[PDB]
């Protein structure tokens, strides 16, 4: 009930935070540095 | 929880697994992308700028300062067509399955999507504007140079942006104009400026624009911000094509002109600082 | 105590693990650090300056080397107004936690510190003086030259400061004032003095602070004391700001304009040598 | 045997554990050490030379060899303020310990030591002479050339030293002279002799001499012996120094003013193979 | 008391050792060495 | 200083 709600929201939050690492991988391919 | 299995799903919100390959081809081909830095914020944004100056518990004279509020919005939209006309029916791509269908599209929608963003990114030509472009900011704050092409261009180009404590970094000049830079060699000293083997103009990174708009232009930029968010998001039907013309006269009667046509729209947005240099020809 | 964990706390005095990342990034932006040395102290130490010269075992010393007693103390405080207002609420950055909070701040709060520090350090323009700055020491021992840019004037500048003690170390001139360096080509000895690829005037490596004050400046020191010690010490606030200006007219009503502010009081200290050179325009 | 533990030993004769660390990193600062070579010894030495060759028993040779001795000796003792200046918190340096004491001296007494050594070795200005090498070799064997900058002059410098079998190894030219190396370009084979990034004059390594004496110096040797034997050693005292100046026209009253001095007894070594070239200027 | 005092000597020394490496980092960063 | 001998030749550019 309480454990199910917290664990499901924690998994979704981390996956959205791993979207910013994709943005950082694109910064490597940028010419200016 | 789909991955392979099948594909008769006309709607298709892309998974983050299949988003990362298709976006990097859109990015690395583009010209404005390779200039600008990135940061992740939602469809509406609150970011704040400017510097601060303050003493450690002391007061004498005055110390002027200011802070500004900013935001970003709106999205770019364009259909495939080149894909849709060379794809007969969905039962074929059912057999190919969900996995392959987006990797087959990776060099189909990508090349067309990034091309439009450049035309309304540096230039202000195509009908998809939001925050005013690099070109429009030059018209407000005049960093204009008269039509010449020698070593004096690079001295003038830098010197205009140099007065605002901004260092020169990039070089955006088209492939037609690129041919004219090859012949230019230094007069007193014996060394060439631009080169293909060593890709640099003044020992700085150079990028080539392929937009059928400019003629003999030059452009240098350093500080810039660009934003991509959300998902590409797909929907596919056979009903009507208003924006696309079928060669001669008629637009498209999709039940007659039987073609499987998809839709694409990514949430892409810019942000510009208003101090950038420019050069262009004059003649008369 | 404060590891990764969380962050809803108003106070946030840093640990040495998180401090030395930030203090390192201050040095790359800062130019005064390159001109001087670091030799540290807590609140204030009575340490000594000037180089040692060897007498030798065979013959007596004869020539003097001399010592000098100094002691200095001051702090430099900067409210991150743009950064605090960047934060909508403190509970949003509880998800980022204590560790990643400062990593987002890492290339932003440091930008504020070096801009103030270099402005008031070299020039006496920014109003936070302490021990008299480089601009003031030039008025004591006059090494000033009339506004000219020629091959003879640059060698004459180094010759003036050479008469007393030590040879030149490095130049400090504006980014804005880079066109004068390009145009210098002598008729007798056909060459350019300032390098285009590398950054050096006459061999001596040049850098710039980027303070909106100078015009035709050419400053040289070599012997100089910089200090960085202690902790930045973070405090979060939301009440009133006298030394900031919002939008256009009003100062800052924080209950009405609901934003956060990060007060950070770093400790930095300086000292200046006696003999410094300078050049500037006048005409009429 | 000495331990880390504490610190209350005035005669600080360094053990081989801490003798090597400080002597390792002083060599990178030194210019003459990189040109020369290291070896061991007993204390004072004698070296032999020449090439005694003969066949089995075909015929006895007409010419006969000579066998000659060449000695090297002399030391160099210094009194640096450095850490004796931190007598007000030597009890805090006791907390750092005997080990960390010399680690804080490592870029202090070493920085004072190498600058004196280069003035004695290459130049003959300072008052610590013994192995009159480079300055005296130019006076005896006149290898001076008129001041011009062409590839012919570079080959001429090598050709004079190549006359007596000695190969050109490496150049020694200061940072101010580095500007004049830019203009050298040949008419037929158009290319850069001195590369900007790669520090090499004609494919041979360059070393910048910081002592302000040679304006346009170009010295070539690559054959020396520098050597640091025994123990650097330490002595602390609170006596009235004869060879010392306090402020302006005073003497260092060490009893009243709570100061301290660190005596350092180092060893020096030089050898001379007299075939060295030099170039400077035409008239001025 | 006696054991705890020796632990405090090692802790405070190692803390101030990281301050000296920052200054050694500064020497590596700057233009003249 | 046997370690000094090897490191000295390693530091210098001429070889």
């Amino acid at each position: 009930q309480e454990i199910s709600s917290e664990l499901q929201q924690s998994e979704q939050s981390k996956q959205k935070q791993y979207g910013t690492t994709l943005q950082n991988l694109a910064k490597q391919n940028r010419i200016i540095k | 929880p789909d991955n392979v299995m099948m594909h008769e799903k006309k709607d298709g919100t892309l998974m983050n697994e299949f988003t990362t390959p298709i976006l990097q081809e859109v990015m690395e081909n583009s010209k404005i992308m390779q200039l600008g830095k990135y940061e992740p914020m939602e469809g509406t944004e609150k970011k704040f700028t400017f510097w601060a100056d303050k003493p450690g518990a002391y007061w004498v004279g005055e110390g002027q300062k200011i802070e500004t509020s900013k935001a970003t919005w709106v999205n770019a939209t364009m259909r495939a067509f080149k894909l849709g006309v060379i794809l007969p029916v969905t039962k074929e791509f059912l057999n190919y399955t969900y996995s392959q269908f987006f990797e087959e599209m990776k060099p189909m929608i990508a090349e067309a999507f990034y091309k439009k963003f450049d035309e309304a990114g540096i230039l202000n030509q195509g009908n998809n504007p939001f925050g005013k472009s690099i070109a429009q900011s030059i018209e407000k704050t005049n960093k204009v140079i008269k039509g010449d092409f020698t070593q004096d261009n690079i001295i003038d180009l830098e010197a205009l942006l140099e007065d605002d404590e901004l260092e020169a970094n990039a070089f955006i000049s088209k492939t037609q104009n690129r041919s004219l830079l090859r012949k230019i060699v230094d007069p007193e000293t014996k060394e060439r400026i631009y080169d293909r083997n060593s890709d640099s103009l003044d020992g700085l990174p150079v990028v080539n624009l392929k937009s059928s708009n400019l003629k003999r232009g030059e452009l240098i930029t350093g500080d810039f911000d660009k934003l991509i968010y959300g998902i590409p998001q797909l929907i596919e039907y056979k009903i009507d094509e208003t924006a696309q013309l079928s060669t001669v006269k008629n637009e498209d009667g999709t039940p007659v002109n039987l073609f499987e046509q998809d839709m694409v729209a990514l949430r892409a947005t810019m942000h510009v600082a208003l101090h950038i240099a420019d050069d262009k020809a004059f003649a008369k």
